[PDB]
């Protein structure tokens, strides 16, 4: 009922950020849901006098018929103050058996928004061929999307969630963004009968209906392993040797010289080498500090969490999140088939909305990505698949990287 | 008296911590003084401007000018300087309208709003920072102080504010019509439709009522189509450019060239084939404008080819939303494609061309690939929707290329077309080592200082060779390494490196270079049945030999 002040960083001003170009159903779906919106008061027209624009579009979530709008908001969160309650992120969450993710974001249309900041959630709905004026809005209410909804609903949402919590204490709840994610080690019958006592607890108390279930317990991670050969080529040895010298910039005490020794001489690729005791002792030694974790790896919170995908050919992808270089926060390994058989980019867009959730649960923000794809292709194609009601952040890497080989 | 509903003004405001303008009025001659009294005293008679007592602190200068007009005065308030300090605003001009995403229509009525707009009220806050001065006749008394209270002419503001208020009042008109379309530009409302032209004529005096409720009036047209706009000739049911004239010259310099390849690049979105890249080649490290360039024999080719493309009038049709849209694409040679963009055969709605990205490789398939991006991204912005691609690559060729690239890359749905020069895949490395070909253990490595180097090789059956080379680097040694493997090998060869700048280029996968060296290693490639390429680390003591220094 009362809006809480909000400003912008000191030195910023508001997000100037073209739309890019949208198809002509989005455009029909964006203009239904807007309307609506609009006859609902959470959004208002507004004037030239507005200068400033965030870029919007729609998505169609996880096993729905129904458009929902999305704004990108990456600029006004990151010139937005940063709100400080006075969370450290619950590390239960990843230990829990089941996480349900909820979408919550309908709360925040209940909560008016500071009249002053209005002006900063400016977005335009284009036209096809700009034929008409793009049609342009504020939020008069707290947006989907936002950095500011959630820090702000947070009071209101702890108070509606008081009896659920207190009554089931082992379940832990966490909220980022738009979502909320509900962890619990019971069974999956019983886990959805309770997301389902929380979600009409979220009701009566005012599309949540949804659901996302992850298995955290079972996230599989990639240790770093070596073949296991009767028979070794020269070829063997030397892709042996290039992946013990890239390990070696990790683990310390990685040793390739007696394994060397067999690659002096010039020799046939093909050719069988037999391994020398000293060889096979090295690689036993090299197998068994390779089941240590990596020494002095820490999480920091004031960092930025960087992620890495390669491309290893049929559906398959491989990915590293890591803060420093050779220091491994996590890896992972997806050889999902969900959809996208014939496309790559669908591929790499659903591995990064799996990367950036695992990477939500874990430490409770999202890596900035770096993508094995041109900019161009990316961007002409992303927003086509994209299920997520969050965004992240990323780069894109035109040098193939020799790395790949190292992790399958 | 018909009451008319006011305009709601726009709220402005100066940008943050910036004042008005203040701005010395120039001398002025006593005719001009005298014509501006007598414009202001029209202006004022008619509500545009009103008196302004000595309180305010503002000015802005005010000019008198001999009008286009044979014989008259006309005014010009200046307002840069207001301007400069006047917020953002949005602009809905930006993005313009292309030609081929309209629709045909059977009837386009224009209807000057130019009265209208000085119907739109100024901010009330806001007027202040516009006052101007008219200085007095021999500098005796005070100047005639004035401020706006309407959209100045000149001012920041005043077409985004114009246009807005228009389409606000627009809106309703519009929405309760779907069976016309409205469009403003300048002073004018232009309203097209398929209607009968009596029941044109009659929703154009629907509007007009409606204009009226607002007390805005129309003159009750001198355009007619053709429209001449933003550089295109709109017609009923077709468009083109604006006419192309390329200027006969005996010499050319850097300015006539970049005039000519903006009208050629002008003329690319409907002509078909227009090529610019050995025209442009020439602009590169000029910036003098005078500067006169002999043009090549490529060029003057070029120019030639563009003459013929351009020797007679073509036209592009208009968008029909319930037949599909199909893109076909050709390579022209020298990083060029050119492309057709059409829904019913031999009619095409545009034209384009895509030239490729500098680099230091590339290849035809990648080239492709950002050519289709880009029509797909356009082709988004103009009808809404992707086009059906037809390209000049078997399907076999884009499944071997994208299963084994590197990187994450797609083309929407398409099909192939066979139209000469086709698209392929120059050479494909192996995944595995060979079984009885050769292996090459190269080297290479140079002194930084002296750029003395030696590139070489040595194979499982006693083959070997070591080349010294002057002025060179480690990079270079590396690649003419791996060009001597080639060279020297058979058809089938497994070849060794340490080098993982070679291995970064060739894994990339290039047709074409800058360097001569990846072209004459990529020419060895293409001539062998199979090769293998290895990557070890360095300094380790596998086969691969220094030897070389
Ligand atoms: C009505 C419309 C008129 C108009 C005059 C100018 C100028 N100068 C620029 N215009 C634009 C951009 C419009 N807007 C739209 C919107 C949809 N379809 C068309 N089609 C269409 C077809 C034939 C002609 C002709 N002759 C002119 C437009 N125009
Ligand atoms: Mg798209
Ligand atoms: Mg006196
Ligand atoms: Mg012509
Ligand atoms: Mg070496």
């Amino acid at each position: 009922i009362e809006t809480v002040p909000v400003k912008l960083k000191p030195g910023m001003d508001g997000p100037k950020v073209k739309q890019w170009p949208l198809t002509e159903e989005k455009i029909k779906a964006l203009v239904e849901i807007c309307t609506e919106m609009e006859k609902e008061g959470k959004i208002s027209k507004i004037g030239p006098e507005n200068p400033y624009n965030t870029p919007v579009f729609a998505i169609k979530k996880k096993d729905s018929t129904k458009w929902r709008k999305l704004v990108d908001f990456r600029e006004l969160n990151k010139r937005t103050q940063d709100f400080w309650e006075v969370i450290p992120h619950p590390a239960g969450l990843k230990k829990k058996k089941s996480v349900t993710v909820l979408d919550v974001g309908d709360a925040y249309f209940s909560v008016p928004l500071d009249e002053d900041f209005r002006k900063y959630t400016a977005f335009t709905i284009p036209s096809i061929n700009n034929e008409t004026p793009g049609i342009r809005y504020q939020y008069n209410v707290l947006p989907q999307g936002w950095k500011g909804s959630p820090a702000i609903f947070q009071s209101s949402m702890t108070k509606i969630l008081e009896p659920f919590k207190k009554q089931n204490p082992d379940i832990v709840i966490y909220q980022y963004m738009d979502d909320l994610y509900v962890g619990s080690d019971l069974e999956i019958g019983q886990h959805r009968t309770k997301i389902e006592e929380l979600r009409q607890h979220l009701l009566r108390w005012g599309f949540l209906w949804m659901g996302y279930e992850l298995h955290p317990d079972k996230w599989t991670v990639q240790p770093i392993v070596l073949p296991e050969k009767d028979s070794w080529t020269v070829n063997d040895i030397q892709k042996l040797v290039g992946k013990l010298n890239w390990a070696s910039q990790i683990y310390p005490g990685i040793k390739v010289r007696q394994l060397s020794k067999l690659l002096r001489g010039t020799k046939a690729l093909t050719e069988v080498i037999p391994l020398t005791e000293e060889a096979e002792l090295e690689l036993a030694e090299n197998r068994e500090i390779l089941k240590e974790p990596v020494h002095g790896v820490y999480y920091d919170p004031s960092k930025d969490l960087i992620a890495e995908i390669q491309k290893q050919g049929q559906g398959q992808w491989t990915y590293q999140i890591y803060q420093e270089p050779f220091k491994n926060l996590k890896t992972g390994k997806y050889a999902r088939m969900r959809g996208a058989h014939t496309n790559d980019v669908k591929q790499l867009t659903e591995a990064v909305q799996k990367i950036t959730t695992e990477s939500i649960v874990i430490w409770g923000k999202t890596p900035k990505f770096k993508l094995p794809i041109q900019k161009e292709t990316w961007e002409t194609w992303w927003t086509e698949y994209w299920q997520a009601t969050w965004i992240p952040e990323w780069e894109f890497v035109n040098t193939p990287p020799l790395v790949k080989l190292w992790y399958q | 008296m018909v009451p008319i509903s006011p305009i709601e003004t726009v709220p402005v405001k100066l940008k943050p911590g910036m004042d008005g303008p203040k701005v010395k009025q120039w001398p002025l001659t006593e005719e001009k003084i005298k014509a501006l009294v007598e414009i202001c005293t029209e202006m004022e008679k008619e509500g545009k401007i009103s008196k302004i007592g000595p309180e305010n602190p503002y000015n802005t200068p005010v000019f008198a000018i001999k009008k286009k007009d044979s014989t008259k005065w006309r005014k010009l308030v200046d307002f840069r300087e207001l301007n400069k300090r006047t917020q953002d605003f949005w602009e809905v001009q930006l993005g313009i309208p292309h030609p081929a995403g309209l629709k045909k229509k059977k009837s386009v009525t224009v209807l000057d709003v130019g009265d209208a707009y000085f119907s739109v009220p100024l901010d009330e806050d806001f007027r202040k920072y516009t006052a101007f001065t008219i200085p007095s006749i021999n500098n005796e008394t005070p100047g005639i102080r004035y401020q706006y209270n309407v959209l100045p002419q000149g001012w920041k503001g005043s077409p985004a504010i114009f246009q807005s208020s228009m389409t606000k009042i627009l809106e309703p008109f519009a929405a309760q019509n779907p069976d016309i379309v409205i469009y403003q530009y300048m002073d004018d409302l232009y309203v097209g439709s398929d209607l009968e032209i009596g029941q044109h004529r009659t929703k154009i005096e629907e509007l007009r009522q409606h204009l009226l409720r607002w007390g805005l009036t129309t003159p009750d047209h001198q355009k007619e189509p053709p429209f001449l706009w933003m550089g295109y000739e709109l017609h009923p049911d077709k468009w083109t450019v604006q006419p192309i004239v390329l200027p006969e010259k005996d010499s050319w310099t850097v300015n006539d060239i970049q005039k000519l390849v903006g009208k050629l690049n002008w003329a690319s979105q409907i002509y078909p084939g227009i090529k610019v890249r050995q025209l442009s080649k020439l602009l590169r490290g000029t910036k003098a404008l005078t500067e006169v360039i002999p043009l090549t024999e490529e060029a003057e080719l070029e120019l030639a080819e563009n003459r013929e493309i351009l020797k007679e009038p073509v036209h592009g049709v208009y968008y029909d939303p319930s037949k599909d849209l199909i893109a076909e694409i050709q390579k022209q040679g020298q990083g060029q494609w050119t492309y057709q963009i059409y829904q019913e055969p031999f009619k095409n709605l545009k034209t384009g061309k895509y030239a490729r990205m500098r680099g230091a490789h590339t290849n035809d398939v990648k080239q492709l690939t950002e050519a289709v991006q880009k029509i797909t991204t356009e082709s988004i912005v103009i009808w809404g929707k992707t086009p059906k691609f037809k390209l000049p690559i078997q399907k076999e060729t884009w499944e071997t290329w994208w299963t084994e690239y590197w990187q994450a890359t797609w083309i929407p749905e398409w099909e192939f077309v066979n139209t000469p020069p086709l698209v392929k895949l120059w050479y494909q490395l192996e995944k595995e080592p060979i079984v009885g070909a050769e292996t090459f253990y190269v080297d290479g490595a140079a002194n930084r200082e002296t750029k003395l180097g030696k590139a070489g090789y040595v194979t499982n059956k006693g083959r070997q060779k070591v080349v010294p080379l002057t002025n060179t680097t480690n990079q270079k040694t590396e690649l003419q390494a791996i060009y001597l493997a080639l060279q020297d090998s058979g058809l089938e060869v497994n070849i060794v490196t340490d080098s993982q700048y070679a291995l970064g280029i060739i894994q990339a996968q290039p047709d074409k270079s800058e360097s001569e060296l990846v072209n004459q290693i990529i020419e060895q490639l293409i001539k062998k049945e199979k090769v293998y390429l290895a990557w070890v680390p360095a300094h380790k003591g596998i086969g691969g030999n220094e030897q070389v220094d």
